[PDB]
């Protein structure tokens, strides 16, 4: 395929994302690569207004489902690359149990020869010592599957996973993830039938990073349909 | 995009404690973020301080904010450091260095292209030789 073409080796990554959780405003860049022949995922942020107000771990959702590894009995159910290079909007609602909400828009496509995740993100009515705005998430992060299916009313798919994230007093907080991406070209995208995404994620920090920072990996396949 | 590109030092010297000095930087041709390092005899490069791609965001280790600014011109491809009230312990050679990314990370492993060092001498002898 031609979006299949641009993601058979290594490819350059930028993530921009404004924010504004609970009126506390927020700007951070990454870069890195993906290499969905692998499924790989390594990126590097940095919150350039200073201290980032909210956990890292809330983010690293936010901050490029392109560089899953689709299985090839079922590369035609990629959305993701089908939408390329002209890109996809990937909207998402986030509600954290018994606290606030992200709402979040992002553009992903290429720019030159670079995919592109510039976010807006949005976030409101947050426990001021809630365990995000109280800081109290563990700096780590949990495998999960995320789930799609095709929206033919909006030539899309719509997405929906549960992200556990462990807090320090050995519970775990709940964000309940609603997502939708439409392509942002006008070329025909691929409509998948329901399956979903096995991700696992690490986080780590650059010893050498004077500013606050996350070291993002992340692993993705797909997976659902058989032969 | 943003290609190979080799950094030219100058400026520096020697200064008495409490004095001034500048350094400036010019590239080949344009690059990404800009930054200076230093290495302090028998200790590790260190950030000193840096600049984005476009100027708008800056970051000075807290050893010298408020003495230390740093600004670049894109049109000629400089970046300068200018240094005010020095101290002994700013002593050190001190290296341009730039990155093809527009991004101001700070470590040492993430910038790609690297001038060769310019010495920067502030003593703390009231007679300086
Ligand atoms: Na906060
Ligand atoms: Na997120
Ligand atoms: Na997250
Ligand atoms: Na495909
Ligand atoms: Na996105
Ligand atoms: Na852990
Ligand atoms: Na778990
Ligand atoms: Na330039
Ligand atoms: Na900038
Ligand atoms: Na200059
Ligand atoms: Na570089």
């Amino acid at each position: 395929s031609k979006g299949e073409e641009l993601f058979t080796g290594v490819v350059p990554i930028l993530v921009e994302l404004d924010g504004d959780v609970n009126g506390h405003k927020f700007s951070v860049s990454g870069e890195g690569e993906g290499d969905a022949t692998y499924g790989k995922l390594t990126l590097k942020f940095i919150c350039t207004t200073g201290k980032l107000p909210v956990p890292w771990p809330t983010l690293v959702t936010t901050f490029v489902q392109c560089f899953a590894r689709y299985p090839d009995h079922m590369k035609q159910h990629d959305f993701f690359k089908s939408a390329m290079p002209e890109g996809y909007v990937q909207e998402r609602t986030i509600f954290f149990k018994d606290d606030g909400n992200y709402k979040t828009r992002a553009e992903v496509k290429f720019e030159g020869d670079t995919l592109v995740n510039r976010i807006e993100l949005k976030g409101i009515d947050f426990k001021e010592d809630g365990n995000i705005l109280g800081h109290k998430l563990e700096y780590n992060y949990n495998s999960h599957n995320v789930y799609i299916m095709a929206d033919k009313q909006k030539n899309g798919i719509k997405v929906n996973f549960k992200i556990r994230h462990n807090i320090e007093d050995g519970s775990v907080h709940l964000a309940d993830h609603y997502q939708q991406n439409t392509p942002i070209g006008d070329g025909p995208v691929l409509l998948p039938d329901n399956h979903y995404l096995s991700t696992q994620s690490a986080l780590s920090k650059d010893p050498n990073e004077k500013r606050d920072h996350m070291v993002l990996l992340e692993f993705v396949t797909a997976a659902g349909i058989t032969h | 995009s943003m290609a190979q590109v080799q950094l030219v030092e100058s400026g520096g010297g020697l200064v008495q404690a409490g004095g001034s000095l500048r350094l400036s930087c010019a590239a080949s041709g344009p690059t990404g973020a800009m930054a200076w390092f230093r290495q302090a005899p028998g200790k590790e490069r260190e950030f000193v301080g840096g600049i984005s791609r476009s100027g708008t965001d800056t970051y000075y280790v807290d050893s010298v904010k408020g003495r230390f600014t740093i600004d670049r011109d894109n049109a000629k491809n400089t970046v300068y450091l200018q240094m005010n009230s020095l101290k002994p312990e700013d002593t050190a050679v001190y290296y341009c260095a730039a990155r093809r990314s527009q991004i101001l990370f700070t470590s040492r492993t993430d910038y790609e292209f690297w001038g060769q060092g310019t010495q920067v001498t502030v003593s703390g002898l009231e007679v300086l030789f």
